[PDB]
């Protein structure tokens, strides 16, 4: 109970502290977000 | 893992000539797109090893 506790104890302050084990999840996003943008800048080019 | 290869847009495109790069800007994004999908493949190279 000493050695369970204190073991999760610090996955809740690595998640609090640092944001970079999210951000396997976080380029779901970017991968999305890049896509778009450069989608949508398409018309602004005059093709020839 | 396999090899890991780089395009270059101006050099494959055009032969170096002015009249070339000219109409390329009015093409725009066609070839940063796969500039930057075969630098993702030579990121994820380095990863499965």
């Amino acid at each position: 109970a000493n050695q369970f506790n204190s073991a999760i104890g610090k996955i809740q302050d690595s998640l609090s502290s640092t944001a970079s084990a999210l951000g396997k999840l976080q380029d779901v996003v970017n991968h999305n977000a890049q896509a778009l943008n450069t989608l949508v800048k398409q018309l602004s080019s005059k093709f020839g | 893992s396999m090899t890991k290869t780089s395009v270059d847009c101006t050099m494959y495109i055009c032969g170096d000539s002015t009249e070339c790069s000219n109409l390329l800007l009015q093409y725009g994004s066609f070839c940063t797109q796969l500039k930057r999908a075969l630098t993702g493949i030579a990121v994820e190279q380095d990863k499965n090893t």
